[PDB]
DNA sequence: GGGGTTTTGGGG
DNA sequence: GGGGTTTTGGTG
DNA sequence: GGGGTTTTGGGG
């Protein structure tokens, strides 16, 4: 039984091919976190491990309306619960990126959140980015796996093996290794991309401009 | 300067005192706030290393060693317990009972490193001699310098430390939990286990297959750039670690910024016992392979003994610098590691083929003996962890029409179209080999532009 | 006081 | 000091 | 000059 809540959705999120409408329905529920960070970067935590939600332009003003005396910026070590939310996967660049993994994401889009103030939440430990988990990572490898394998065996075909007497006989007989570079399906760059899943789509708030809006 | 032993170090002076000491213990250097960086080690010497022995328990007894600095660069890197440091201007006090030594880096205190065995771990790592016996590897501030008087204050700790680690255990009982008590701890706690496998998870992390003697089977991961130094079937000291409850899969030790992994020199006693006495553990891997996905990594090869000491190159040097690195132009036989994403032929009962040794062609048996010898040719499409990103597979052969690789599945070559018995065999090794998680340690002999495997035998 | 440095006698 | 950064957020 | 440190104004 998982402890960390969002391990098992980030985990179920890939293991379903970043279908979130097939995780499971039981775990849709509120998400009542801590916030570890807010500048520069909003980090909050389940207890375990610290995730990047990504308000909406609605969601913040939203909150803004309902909460003036509050600057979102400024919820350092303070608690929010976000009622209205939904998981969708992203292509980045995990070079840039510190909350994803092989230039893969899996995005907490945050519709509407409430904040607890003053509220204390129990000790726990500290809390790690999610994306740096043993098991989550090989969770992500997993995905790119099966979704390789599937392009491969797709794109690759006809049994073109390596003529035996090419490796037969070769003492007179010199070869560049680039030889046995095959490719591996038919993207456009030399990264692979052949994803079965469809890349989720949604505009999103940078922390910077939000900070502006509450302090130029 | 004058060098004072650490028992006899004035705990009333508080002026700056200097002294020689052995690391037995130490965290890495870490940032505590926006100014600072510290570094906490435990020291030993002929004065002080050993607890009133009587009910003690040979429990080891020891000062501390806490030093400041303003970079992260101006603390030492301990990677080894046993290695001899230098210290100027250091202040004592009693610290919760025991003698703890404070030295600011970033004011006028500074430190230096020496080996105790013949070379430094950093200098081992890149096949390197030391300058003398009588030179830092490592230290403070832009310069360093050794007085003539100072030689035989070296050369005799360093004879010390010899006897000391090949006496006693210095990592003693109590300074270290038991892997499988590891659930039962509040915070964190320290490991002494040896390292059963290093699999590459990525371009820059490591994951380490620990196991000690209580016989439980932990792994973690290690960040390359920080311990360049792990080597499997060797034995480490994990200071700071944490039993991650998250896992579910496998046991998980999590290790902080601040956590380090200490190897031992040549002389250590517990090091020694430990290598013999632990012994290699596939139990992980046995049950892992009776799942459908296993988030456990699991290596089905082993190479040959006499390749055991040969250093691995990655797919990417292999098929992409193999032509222009002078380096790897000058080798013909190469180590790896990857896994296979397709196998080629499709059809397993084409893996044998019928052999002319005269026209150098090869046929399908599915027409019968009429092909000439049976050997395997095999086509594997390959990838790693250094090409993990990019577009391409890279295609790994087994052609062992003259010999190479004949073994690897521990299958003779046969007519796998009438041998039931040899294309059921093969026929599941297949299954294993695409598996996810499941990956290939081999040797492979350049030829012709092409890699083929050879002394490399399936295990599983 | 004493570093490294240049300030080469004096701030905080 | 048996600890918690980041222009370093996969040495810190 | 400026740190750390305590010398708290002044050496070399
Ligand atoms: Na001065
Ligand atoms: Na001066
Ligand atoms: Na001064
Ligand atoms: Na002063």
């Amino acid at each position: 039984q998982q402890q960390s809540a969002f391990k098992q959705l980030y985990t179920e999120l890939f293991n379903n091919e970043g279908d979130f409408s097939k995780v499971s329905s039981n775990l849709k529920k509120p998400l009542k976190c801590y916030v570890k960070e807010s500048y520069p970067h909003f980090l909050v935590t389940d207890g375990y491990f610290f995730v990047a939600p990504y308000f909406t332009k609605e969601a913040v003003n939203e909150f803004h309306a309902k909460f003036p005396n509050v600057n979102i910026v400024d919820l350092t070590d303070k608690v929010i619960v976000i009622n209205n939310w939904s998981l969708e996967l992203r292509r980045v660049n995990s070079a840039e990126v510190f909350t994803s993994y092989a230039n893969l994401e899996a995005r907490l889009i945050v519709h509407s959140f409430k904040p607890n103030l003053q509220e204390r939440l129990n000790p726990t430990r500290y809390p790690v980015n999610l994306f740096r988990d043993d098991e989550f990572k090989t969770t992500i490898q997993h995905f790119r796996h099966t979704a390789l394998q599937a392009a491969i065996n797709k794109t690759v075909k006809g049994d073109n093996l390596v003529d035996i007497s090419k490796v037969a006989d070769a003492a007179g007989k010199k070869g560049k290794v680039d030889a046995g570079i095959v490719k591996a399906s038919a993207s456009k760059g030399d990264e692979f991309s052949d994803f079965s899943f469809k890349e989720g789509n949604t505009a999103t708030l940078k922390i910077a401009d939000i900070f502006v809006q509450e302090k130029g | 300067y004058e060098y004072v032993e650490l028992a006899k170090a004035s705990l009333t002076s508080a002026q700056p005192q200097h002294f020689y000491a052995v690391v037995i213990d130490a965290t890495f250097p870490y940032k505590t706030n926006q100014e600072r960086y510290i570094c906490s080690l435990k020291i030993v010497d002929p004065t002080l290393y050993l607890k009133q022995q009587k009910g003690a328990g040979d429990a080891s007894d020891y000062a501390t060693l806490v030093l400041y600095a303003k970079r992260f660069e101006d603390l030492p890197i301990i990677h080894r317990a046993g290695d001899i440091i230098r210290v100027h201007r250091a202040t004592l006090r009693l610290y919760n009972g025991q003698r703890q030594f404070n030295a600011n880096v970033f004011y006028s205190s500074s430190w230096a490193l020496f080996s105790t065995d013949k070379r430094s771990v950093t200098q081992e790592i890149n096949n390197q001699d030391a300058v003398s016996d009588t030179t830092p590897f490592s230290f403070s501030s832009k310069h360093a310098t050794i007085e003539k008087n100072e030689i035989s204050i070296l050369q005799n700790l360093r004879k010390w430390a010899n006897q000391y680690f090949s006496s006693y255990s210095v990592i003693s009982s109590d300074m270290y939990t038991a892997l499988n008590k590891a659930q039962a701890q509040k915070g964190d706690f320290d490991v002494v286990a040896k390292i059963l496998q290093v699999h590459e998870l990525d371009e820059y992390t490591n994951e380490l297959k620990l196991k000690d003697a209580s016989g439980q089977v932990f792994y973690t991961l290690s960040l390359k750039l920080k311990f360049p130094h792990v080597r499997t079937g060797e034995v480490v000291r994990i200071r700071s670690a944490t039993y991650d409850e998250t896992s579910t899969q496998k046991k998980v030790l999590i290790l902080s910024h601040y956590s380090n992994i200490i190897t031992f020199i040549q002389s250590s006693k517990l090091a020694k016992e430990l290598r013999a006495k632990i012994q290699d553990d596939h139990s992980v891997e046995v049950a892992s392979l009776k799942k459908n996905v296993s988030l456990n990594a699991v290596v089905l090869t082993e190479v040959d003994k006499k390749h055991a000491a040969l250093p691995s190159t990655s797919l990417q040097d292999l098929f992409h610098h193999a032509d222009s690195d002078k380096e790897l132009q000058a080798q013909d036989t190469f180590r790896t590691q990857f896994y296979v994403t397709k196998i080629e032929p499709s059809d397993v009962k084409e893996w044998v083929k019928g052999y002319d040794r005269k026209t150098k062609k090869s046929s399908s048996l599915k027409g019968a003996s009429g092909k000439g010898d049976n050997i395997f040719q095999v086509q594997f499409l390959v990838k790693d962890a250094s090409t993990q990103l990019n577009n391409n597979t890279y295609r790994v052969l087994l052609y062992t029409q003259d010999g190479l690789g004949a073994n690897f599945f521990n299958v003779k070559a046969d007519n796998l179209h009438k041998n039931a018995d040899a294309r059921k065999k093969l026929e599941d090794s297949a299954e294993l080999l695409t598996k996810f998680n499941s990956y290939v340690d081999a040797v492979v002999e350049r030829r012709n532009g092409f890699y083929l495997i050879k002394d490399t035998k399936l295990i599983y």
